[PDB]
């Protein structure tokens, strides 16, 4: 997957613990441990750790996914801590990259529902000390993303992420003295800051820390938090379902909407094994009807906004159907199914305007409770599955792939209730239990050539835009000796600024050599110049730079002696 | 053929 | 002796815009109210209303750290006006010096900002040290916080009641 690491560099950074260490050191320890056990997990070769500062662009994104770790581990130890808290335009930022990234890939399938089987599964840590937001124009209390976006295309989704971006906050809230009280807690603490309730939105439990303890704590939590899944909205649709006659009638029981009712939760997407890409067969419906006529479609949720309609019903089952069962994240969803205790049925799921004449839709799918009763399951079928299975069963039973005209037309009728973008999938699923003939090849319901136009010319300027910000990444900070104006030789001039990176050369240049080391370095060049040997030098001190290896000296030398 | 201080 | 006679004195004053007397008096009207700002300064007395009588004046008498701190003194911090007063290169106080003086940390922040965006690496340096004093973190028990609130309270009054009269 791919792991980015959004990093303040405030000066509020610049404050320090009871440990004598700064906020922003102990966050790149926090990293380095992390990515220590991201190479303890064996998915370490699949992870790609980026790195993004709050600093102004081109200068926001450090570690391109180009990059390799030696630079990373460069630009993330020499950060220095000089930016402000510009939280909303850091996040927007690194949420334009990587929404310009899913779309030069294309598995964007826009108007075509969404493949759970394209993923890009990313999650993106933000470490900051929960301090005021700051702005050149003052302090902000709320956490405003910004609305313009130069990104073209991103009005096609309401939200700048998307369902397979998890974003975490890390809080440093460590004390300035040593805290006297011992910490007993067994688990995390939410924070109370501007970050959480994006976090919440976007599928994230931001974490504030007090000691190095639960500090590890709290990241071997987003180790195991380190999957790939489907970030789903989830809302009952229809009245509650019938409490357990084998429990007593809580007359306690809250009227109103419980958070199993309408939670957002994350289904895991498990990769095939053999092959390591994850593999689907029905995208889910879209949240509106597919038209050939519109110029235009509507802009999509980030996450799917589902309705499960708790009514108990048969999970029908036929052979040699290819369906995408995936497992869910423990939920008070999933607590309250496995507290019903009910594997033998299922709830139906079903997407909000997914039919021309039907705002609920037909059922897409269903929710149900594994057999050993540990988890749910999400099973997803084609769309308007109560109709097309028997369909199916009196074809492949009684017709034996051989259709009469009443069902050649009671499929046509399916079919037209069934949205455009499925026939590819259900063609596939129907030449696999062995009637390819069944459907012909001459009808493709495709999008309207404005649309797909449209989309093309947005995949040509998101290959600009991501050559240019492939040409952008890795420029350092460039140091001005700019005019300064002042009031109280002709109002253009500037006093110089020292610079760290000079390095002068006072062997070729005489204007070095201060005063105070005059005659020794006259000395110095003298015999340099009438010594005169095969190699002349222009550095006194030319010691070294960051690091002496074993191995390159040992590879620029020469060693003649096997002694086998 | 060095007029000045070498960075400016 | 009278801190209302003295607030009526130094309002005034602050109507006949002279500004060096508003703060005279206004100084003389803490020095009266607190022995000698040995004890925090009732806010009967330092109200909001004059703190930001002494705010405006200290803007037009061009002390820009002074009415920063002032800003800090008040009940809700005026960080936009903290910052309007820390935009101007024209400044009178000694910045280098009440940057002991400060105790918020956003101020604090913004000043790093200001002086790595214009190239004032030794007072960036000053400002980088003072917020990695261990005395102030935004994460204490608040006790110890409003404890270093008050003693910076006290040593700043007592050094504008040292440089004014």
């Amino acid at each position: 997957p791919i792991l980015l690491f959004l990093i303040d560099t405030s000066a509020s950074m610049n404050q320090r613990s009871h440990l004598g260490t700064t906020y922003l050191d102990t966050a790149k320890g926090a990293v380095e441990t992390f990515m220590k056990l991201r190479a303890r997990d064996p998915a370490s070769r699949g992870d790609r750790y980026m790195l993004v500062t709050f600093e102004e662009p081109p200068y926001a994104i450090k570690a391109g996914w180009k990059e390799n770790h030696a630079t990373f581990m460069n630009e993330l130890k020499n950060l220095q801590a000089e930016g402000l808290t510009t939280l909303g335009q850091s996040l927007r930022t690194a949420f334009d990259l990587l929404n310009l990234n899913r779309l030069v890939t294309g598995i964007d399938n826009y108007g075509q529902g969404r493949n759970p089987f394209f993923l890009e599964p990313a999650i993106i840590i933000t470490i900051t000390d929960g301090s005021k937001l700051t702005t050149t124009s003052g302090v902000q209390d709320e956490l405003h993303l910004p609305l313009n976006s130069p990104l073209p295309g991103s009005e096609l989704t309401k939200e700048p992420f998307r369902w397979d971006q998890r974003l975490f906050a890390l809080v440093l809230r460590l004390p300035g003295t040593m805290s006297v009280e011992s910490e007993q807690l067994t688990g995390v603490p939410l924070d109370d800051s501007a970050i959480t309730p994006m976090c919440e939105v976007t599928g994230g439990r931001s974490y504030s820390v007090c000691s190095p303890r639960m500090l590890n704590q709290c990241l071997e939590s987003l180790v195991q938090k380190v999957q790939s899944g489907v970030v789903i909205n989830f809302e009952k649709a229809g009245p509650d379902p019938s409490p357990v006659e084998d429990g007593q009638p809580d007359i306690s029981r809250p009227f109103g909407s419980q958070p199993w009712h309408s939670c957002h939760k994350l289904i895991y997407v498990r990769p095939n094994p053999k092959t390591g890409v994850p593999i689907g067969h029905w995208p889910v419906p879209e949240s509106f009807w597919p038209d050939q006529n519109s110029p235009t479609l509507p802009p999509r949720t980030s996450h799917p906004v589902v309705k499960f309609s708790c009514t108990d019903c048969e999970p029908m089952v036929i052979d040699k159907l290819p369906f995408d069962k995936y497992e869910l994240e423990p939920s008070p969803l999933t607590q309250f199914i496995l507290e019903r205790k009910s594997p033998q049925t299922c709830w139906q799921v079903y997407v909000s305007n997914s039919a021309k004449y039907s705002e609920l839709g037909h059922p897409f799918g269903y929710l149900k409770a594994s057999t050993a009763l540990n988890c749910v399951n999400l099973f997803v079928m084609p769309y308007n599955y109560p109709v097309l299975l028997p369909l199916l069963d009196d074809l492949f039973k009684v017709h034996k792939a051989k259709p009469t005209l009443k069902w050649r037309q009671s499929f046509e009728s399916y079919l037209k209730t069934m949205p455009p973008y499925y026939l590819g999938p259900l063609k596939k699923a129907v030449r696999m239990m062995g009637a390819p003939n069944l459907i012909a090849d001459s009808m493709e319901y495709g999008l309207s050539y404005s649309v797909i136009s449209y989309l093309k010319k947005l995949s040509q300027q998101a290959k600009i835009e991501s050559d240019r910000v492939i040409g952008s990444v890795g420029k350092k900070v460039v140091q001005e000796t700019g005019i300064k104006v002042r009031s109280r030789e002709y109002t253009g001039f500037q006093v110089a600024l020292l610079n760290k990176d000079l390095k002068p050369q006072t062997f070729r240049n005489a204007y070095d050599i201060p005063r105070r080391n005059l005659l020794d370095h006259l000395t110095r060049m003298r015999s340099n110049l009438l010594k005169s040997t095969r190699r002349f030098l222009k550095g006194q001190d030319e010691d070294q730079v960051h690091s002496v290896p074993i191995a390159q000296m040992g590879n620029y030398q020469e060693y003649l002696k096997q002694v086998p | 053929t060095s007029p000045s201080y070498s960075p400016t | 002796n009278n801190h209302s006679w003295l607030i009526i004195q130094a309002d005034i004053y602050f109507a006949t815009n002279q500004y060096s007397a508003a703060l005279h008096y206004y100084l003389q009207a803490g020095a009266v109210c607190s022995d000698f700002f040995n004890k925090a300064v009732p806010p009967d007395v330092y109200t909001d209303q004059v703190i930001k009588r002494m705010i405006k004046c200290c803007s037009l008498l061009n002390c820009h750290t002074q009415v920063a701190i002032l800003c800090q003194f008040l009940r809700e911090i005026d960080y936009k006006t903290a910052f309007k007063s820390l935009q101007e290169q024209n400044s009178h106080d000694a910045m280098d010096s009440y940057y002991d003086y400060i105790w918020d940390v956003t101020i604090l922040e913004y000043l790093t900002y200001l002086h790595h965006k214009r190239g004032e690496t030794d007072k960036r340096q000053i400002a980088i040290k003072a917020i990695g004093q261990t005395e102030l973190n935004a994460s204490n028990p608040e006790e110890v916080l409003q404890l270093a609130a008050q003693r910076r309270k006290k040593k700043f009054l007592q050094a504008m009641a040292k440089l004014y009269f």
